[PDB]
RNA sequence: GUGUGUCUGGGUGGUGG
């Protein structure tokens, strides 16, 4: 999940800041550039505190611009499989579960948990709530639950998660 | 017959032709003139390289279009949905902008309807 | 495409080293505080705080010298880096339990050297 | 003298006599682009096509057909953003 | 000439299919004729006169 | 019946030694397809036709709902079982469960915003639903509409429009505004509605409850006729010259001369209409 | 645009493949319908299918959701009753096919001999070279495997015979059937590549059909699109005649016209053949006849195009003028315009400029703003239009002084175009030093002489540098 | 090691003042003290003459290699 | 209390430098 990658950004930079603060610059376009990605793949990044080297300025024909290809290891925010990771939940609806890793909003189904645990709408906060109170899986506790989905619309970074497995939470 | 007041053209930007979208023919149509061959090559001679580039691709039909990175076709690109597509090699993100005359462009698509496969790649 | 049980990773992602989710508490305490040594900066995002709170709600430990001295003792055998900082952030309390919660492990550990190894990490627990 | 002797080593600079025809100048591996600019366009991209011929974009008439900037005259070279000398800066 | 043709299908039920003087041209207009052509249909013929 | 197959769904395997499979279509045919999917890690190449095969998405992916209540909606469904699937959509927020008839990858998209569009020739509205079935426009009073394109009688904004309210801000067009007062005021809008007492908010969330509301603008707060006259110049240099206005501005004219090819611009001060 | 905009360093030719070009379609299915149009609605799976471009002016696309301008138009795809000889590649199709075995469907030299690997070896780095004496040293009759002895393949138009010397007429499905087994290796060493030209794709068993950019209309349609709806007629009937009628002699007819109708499409100069010629007494243009001409797209559009900004009118003299500069009628400077850039320096000037407007000659025509839109001056905007700010652009007119490329036809040498400054001057003709009549070759007879405003301050700069009037006195010829 | 001329030749030139020149027009700051001069052409050649023009030029070597020039290390033809 | 559609595609002939 949290991987010390390297990440591959182009600034392009307006000849206004060609001044003596011209590297400053350069940098502080990238911390504010890259920050929020909710692409696909590569999603919300964690980069601000390290950075490789800043690559030569080629100046484009034609536009005032300038390419400043920077290399740095960054932190990436990606989906993936058959893992389980620590996870606290958000509001949840009445059949769906919500749950929330960073900003990352998961999604759980109803019947893909085993019988242990079930919905009880008469409950005064609407979440999933055991009737014994064993776990509760309501807003900001602590759980787990494992990843299996991918899902993007429209560059909005999304996933289902799943809790096929028993014995997860305060573990 | 001749006069200057019958020969006397200007043109800054007007109607272009259908087809290509090169400026159109004729002072009657308010076309604009040709930067011919030999221009080309009067401008080469002079090694004026971007004054050429602007007069042939900036100066007549700027055009860009989104081409995968994989396979050298032009992708489907949705700019407004925000999504580019090059339906045909199952690729969504490896899709790269590139600018050419619209005049390249339409080569390049009569190539490909003669089945020659003008892939372009920016590697 | 991808997957966990076999340990299959992109070409990209596999020779990236994972660090722990104490690791990124504390990557993330020294990014807010030189944020908070920086010169006039804007305001920061609603995700970055919210993935800091995150992390400090699942933080197990506080102290660099014990993440330092785990990271130590961690890669002394063949324990990949992403199983690695999936025990170091859960933790269960038996050999089985790591068993059943990441595929990948059965049958490349046997269940008393990772039962000795999770009671090893469990006293080393504050 | 320079210009008679560039257009005798341009056409003798393969072993053979270049002829300044089809039958010279498109035998040579300067490209397809640039072959189907000088003459028989449909017959050299057809080949083209056939044996997998790439171009390598190295000539001045490949980069102004796809409008980039040709590598003649003022685009023979690059030009990068001397930071340091940007220091000097007010 | 002011020519207007219908449409087969409001503000828009006529199409101007006007014919102008040409863009680089001035004059007088001098000499216009209406008459019929060879089938029948109305027929113009304007002649607009420049001192040169 | 009809064999209404679609590729970009896939199927799963019932009978065989090669159970819970599931692959991606790459490929139709009218009924007997041999099709060869992509499984998951299969080294053999198995060639068995759509007849018997179920349409059942993979797990995790986005699928659009082309039939039933929710016509349109791009649903995203994670369920193994032959009468129950489950969604979470973009359109809709309360939780209701769709058939697999209804689901595939069909092209109808209800992503989506702020298209202007003119129902009468002052007022306008804001369209919330955009698909090329169904045009569906709000109204201010808190209902859905729906038009169609020829049914609309598209005419060009005029970026004239100033909106303005009682506590005495300056707003025009592509402008953000607030309200003291409201469910679900308070937050980004773009403001491009040719009007004077009301002004449309602007959400590109979800347009069931929380992405739409109108009030009206007491409680907001901040953040040519001489073209063809024939016109003497009765002054100036060019004085008893005739001609016909071509471009009037407030200030000059451009006169074209009846007795020279020139056209020439002077002030309107020194033209005298006949 | 949330794409990398980036250069091309290379273009890749090749062949485009049969699954590929049918993954590559928008027209799913295939194009079926010869028709058009259906009561004025655009027939999807026709020749104007929505999904392939759009149909009209403010139209958007059903493939993307661009609109005219935006669109770069998308692909479709017939897919063919049976398969024929691409006329262009005809004469790689003999040479592969008499280079190759035709039961054996093998080199008829084996590569794995050591003397045939060193010959190729001498060869190996070209592949038209290789193809080349693989040909001349086949040119053998018997393959190692199967012993029987090739035939001689000869052409009479479109079809090909086999002559073994029983001389049968060779279909594109048994030439599809030789090409499909032979191995990457075999063909790699033929001197093709497998990647991008495998033997089996010459033949066309998948016809593409361009977007409606390449085949634009009015209600008038190109020729592209008749004789795409001649070859989807014909497509049909033989679907048709192939289920139900199975005669082989109007299928043979049928495919022989087919192979007439896609080969015209793609050459309509075969000589013998008749040329497709058109009910309205008008011979075809075919994509051939589009790209070979002098007017045609590569010399015509490509290498020479005609371009905005510029203008032309006879020249006269005038001895008080500088060597480097040129007279310039008030009409032409006021038509065309140079976009400055607007900076602190020249903003009470440009607002000038701007507040003149276009109607007077010294203003300006256009206000391109900082995020790309530009206003027109013309339509007489609002004063908080017209209120410049720093970083917009303003389409002043020509001002004197303004660089000028001044070209005069035909252009011979380095001379023939050259740079000038401009002096605006009353009457409607350029004005030139008597000196510069030599370097142009030019009289005052009625010569015209083409103006050219270089836009970019990049382009004046090196016009300035490069190819000014006195910088060109002496000519290096 | 460095081997190619170190005189800067006509198409170095006009292209370095041309995207000079480009840079001043977006406000970029100047290296010269300017008398007045208004148009960035003109302010260009003036930091042209001053050798203090702020751009690398990579001369790329026909062997695929390349040799980086400042403005300041080369000599001017004039 | 506003505002863009400008008949394309061929052929023939004459003409200017
Ligand atoms: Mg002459
Ligand atoms: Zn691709
Ligand atoms: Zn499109
Ligand atoms: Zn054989």
């Amino acid at each position: 999940m949290f991987y010390h990658i390297s990440l591959e950004h182009e600034i392009l930079l307006h000849p206004r800041y060609f001044g003596p603060n011209l590297l400053n610059t350069v940098k502080q376009k990238l911390f504010t550039e890259v920050e929020g990605t909710c692409t696909g793949k590569y999603g919300f990044v964690i980069a601000v505190t390290t950075i490789d080297n800043i690559g030569a300025g080629v100046i484009q024909p034609g536009r005032g611009f300038v390419l400043y290809p920077v290399k740095y290891k960054a932190i990436v925010f990606r989906p993936f499989k058959g893992e389980v990771v620590d996870a606290v939940v958000t509001q949840v609806n009445k059949v769906g579960l919500f749950t929330e890793i960073g900003p990352m909003s998961c999604f759980i189904s109803r019947h893909s948990i085993p019988s242990e645990m079930e919905f009880d709408p008469n409950s005064n906060p609407p979440c999933y709530k055991t009737m014994d109170e064993d776990i509760v899986i309501q807003q900001d506790d602590e759980i787990r639950l494992k990843i299996v989905g991918t899902r993007v619309d429209k560059n909005d970074i999304f996933a289902i998660g799943s809790l096929m497995d028993d014995y997860l939470g305060l573990v | 017959k001749h006069m200057v007041d019958d020969k006397i053209h200007s043109r800054a930007r007007g109607p272009i032709q259908i087809l290509n979208r090169q400026p159109m023919e004729g002072r009657s149509r308010d076309g604009g003139l040709r930067f011919g061959e030999m221009e080309r090559d009067c401008q080469i001679a002079h090694g004026a390289a971007q004054f050429l580039r602007e007069r042939l691709f900036e100066a007549s039909d700027p055009y860009q279009v989104h081409v995968c990175n994989l396979c050298g076709i032009m992708a489907i690109a949705n700019t407004r949905t925000h999504t580019y597509e090059c339906r045909g090699c199952r690729n969504k993100t490896q899709i790269s902008l590139v600018r050419m005359p619209y005049a390249c462009k339409l080569l390049f698509q009569e190539l490909m309807s003669m089945s020659i496969a003008p892939r372009m790649m920016s590697v | 495409e991808e997957d966990a049980s076999q340990l299959i990773f992109p070409k990209e992602f596999e020779t990236a080293e994972t660090l722990l989710n104490s690791e990124v508490h504390m990557l993330l305490e020294h990014r807010k505080q030189q944020n908070e040594s920086a010169e006039d900066e804007q305001e920061l995002s609603e995700v970055f705080m919210k993935t800091l709170n995150y992390t400090a709600r699942f933080s197990r430990f506080k102290n660099r010298e014990t993440i330092a001295s785990v990271r130590s003792l961690l890669l002394q055998k063949k324990l990949h880096k992403f199983e690695l900082a999936c025990l170091a952030n859960l933790c269960p309390e038996t050999a089985e339990e790591s068993k059943a919660l990441i595929p990948s492990l059965e049958g490349r550990f046997e269940d008393e050297e990772l039962q000795q190894i999770l009671d090893d990490i469990q006293t080393k627990r504050s | 003298y320079r210009h008679l002797a560039l257009l005798c080593d341009t056409m003798t600079c393969r072993g053979h006599l270049m002829a300044i025809t089809r039958h010279g100048v498109n035998r040579q591996d300067t490209g397809p682009l640039m072959k189907c600019s000088f003459e028989e366009t449909v017959d050299v991209l057809m080949e083209a096509a056939a044996h997998g011929e790439s171009d390598p974009m190295k000539g001045v008439s490949e980069n102004i057909m796809l409008g980039q900037l040709a590598p003649a005259g003022t685009g023979c070279f690059d030009l990068l953003l001397d930071a340091e000398k940007c220091k000097y800066g007010m | 000439i002011g020519k207007t043709v219908t449409l087969p299908e409001r503000r828009y039920t006529k199409r101007d299919c006007s014919t102008f003087l040409r863009t680089s041209e001035t004059g007088i207009v001098d000499q216009v004729m209406v008459t019929l052509n060879q089938e029948g249909y109305k027929f113009c013929k304007i002649r607009v006169r420049s001192v040169r | 019946r009809e064999h209404n197959f679609q590729p970009g769904d896939n199927v799963e395997v019932c009978e065989g030694e090669l159970i819970n499979l599931q692959g991606k279509i790459l490929s139709v045919d009218g009924n007997k397809i041999t099709i060869m999917p992509k499984h998951e890690d299969l080294k053999d190449m198995l060639e068995f036709p759509a007849q018997e095969l179920r349409k059942y998405f993979k797990m995790g992916d986005h699928v659009k709902v082309i039939a039933g209540r929710f016509e349109g909606d791009t649903g995203l469904i994670v369920r193994v079982e032959e009468n129950f699937v489950i969604l979470f959509s973009d359109l809709t927020m309360h939780e209701l469960k769709v058939l697999p008839r209804d689901l595939q990858l069909c092209s109808e998209t209800a992503s989506g915003w702020g298209e202007l569009v003119q129902l009468d020739p002052q007022t306008v509205g804001v369209i919330v639903r955009l698909e090329r079935e169904t045009f569906q426009v709000l109204n201010m009073y808190g209902k859905v509409v729906t038009v169609r394109h020829q049914a609309v009688t598209r005419k060009k904004d005029n970026r004239f429009a100033v909106a303005l309210d009682s506590e005495q801000n300056n707003i025009h067009v592509k402008d953000i505004v607030k309200v003291i007062d409201g469910p679900h005021s308070g937050r980004e809008g773009e403001i491009r509605h040719l009007f004077r007492s009301f002004a449309f908010l602007h959400c590109k969330k979800l347009v069931e409850n929380g992405g739409m509301f109108v009030c009206k603008t007491r409680h907001l707060v901040l953040a040519n006729e001489l073209i063809g006259q024939t016109v003497r110049i009765s002054q100036g240099p060019y004085k008893g010259y005739i001609g016909v206005v071509k471009d009037a501005t407030e200030s000059t004219a451009r006169v074209e001369l009846h007795s020279t090819c020139q056209t020439i611009s002077v002030d309107r001060q020194r033209l005298t209409t006949v | 645009s949330a794409c990398p905009l980036r250069t091309i360093k290379r273009v890749q030719f090749g062949v485009l493949s049969p699954d590929e070009l049918k993954r590559m379609s928008v027209t799913e299915g295939g194009i079926k319908y010869p028709e058009t149009t259906e009561g004025g609605r655009p027939k999807l799976g026709g020749l104007m299918d929505p999904r392939q471009g759009v149909i009209e002016r403010t139209g958007r696309c059903q493939t993307c959701a661009g609109n005219m301008t935006e669109c770069p138009g998308h692909f479709g795809h017939i897919e063919l009753a049976k398969p024929v000889f691409h006329v262009g590649f005809l004469v790689k199709t003999m040479k592969v096919l008499r280079c190759v075995c035709f039961f054996c469907s093998k080199l008829l030299v084996d590569s794995n001999n050591p003397k045939i690997k060193d010959i190729l070896a001498k060869s190996k780095g070209q592949p038209k070279k290789r193809l080349t004496h693989v040909y001349d040293l086949c040119k053998k009759n018997i393959c190692g495997g199967c012993g029987r002895y090739q035939p001689r393949i000869r052409r009479s138009g479109l079809e090909l015979y086999a002559e073994w010397k029983k001389k049968i007429l060779l279909s594109p499905e048994r030439v599809h059937e030789i090409f499909k087994r032979i191995s990457d290796e075999e063909c790699f060493v033929l001197g093709m590549e497998p990647r991008y030209a495998r033997p089996e794709w010459m033949i066309v068993t998948v016809l593409p059909v361009p977007p409606l950019s390449v085949r634009p209309a009015v209600r008038n349609q190109d020729d592209l699109t008749h004789k795409l709806a001649d070859i989807v007629k014909i497509n049909n009937q033989l679907r048709r005649n192939e289920q139900n009628g199975a005669a082989a002699h109007v299928i043979a007819e049928d495919v022989k016209l087919l192979q007439f109708h896609v080969a015209t499409m793609v050459d309509n100069e075969l000589p013998g053949l008749p040329r497709a010629m058109q009910k309205s007494g008008r011979p075809l243009k075919s994509l051939k006849q589009r790209l070979k001409g002098k007017e045609g797209r590569v010399r015509g559009n490509l290498m020479g195009k005609r371009v905005d900004f510029s203008a032309r009118t006879v020249i006269t003299p005038d001895p008080n003028l500088s060597i480097d500069q040129v007279g310039v009628p008030r009409s032409i400077a006021a038509n065309m315009t140079f976009a400055e850039i607007v900076t602190p320096f020249n903003i009470d000037r440009l607002q000038e400029l701007v507040r003149r407007g276009n109607s007077q000659y010294p203003g300006a025509k256009y206000i391109i703003r900082d995020n790309g839109d530009r206003i027109d001056l013309r339509f007489h905007p609002k004063p908080s239009d017209l209120h410049l700010q720093t970083g917009y652009k303003v389409e002043r007119h020509m001002c004197d002084g303004d660089i000028v490329i001044f070209n005069r036809q035909p252009t011979l040498h380095k001379m023939s175009m050259m740079g000038h400054r401009v002096r605006i001057l009353p009457w409607s003709t350029f004005r030139l030093n008597l000196s510069v009549t030599t370097p142009y070759n030019a009289d005052f007879d009625g010569d015209e002489m083409n103006l050219h405003l270089p836009q970019s301050l990049e382009t004046r700069a090196e016009i300035q540098e490069l190819a000014m009037v006195p910088r060109m006195i002496v000519t290096p010829q | 090691k460095r081997i190619t001329t170190p005189y800067m030749t006509k198409y170095e030139r006009a292209r370095v003042l041309g995207t000079r020149a480009l840079q001043i027009a977006m406000c970029a700051p100047v290296m010269v003290e300017l008398e007045g001069e208004t148009d960035p052409l003109l302010i260009a050649m003036k930091e042209l003459k001053a050798r203090k023009i702020p751009i690398i030029i990579r001369r790329y070597l026909p062997d695929g290699s390349y040799e980086d020039w400042g403005v300041d290390e080369l000599i001017i033809s004039d």
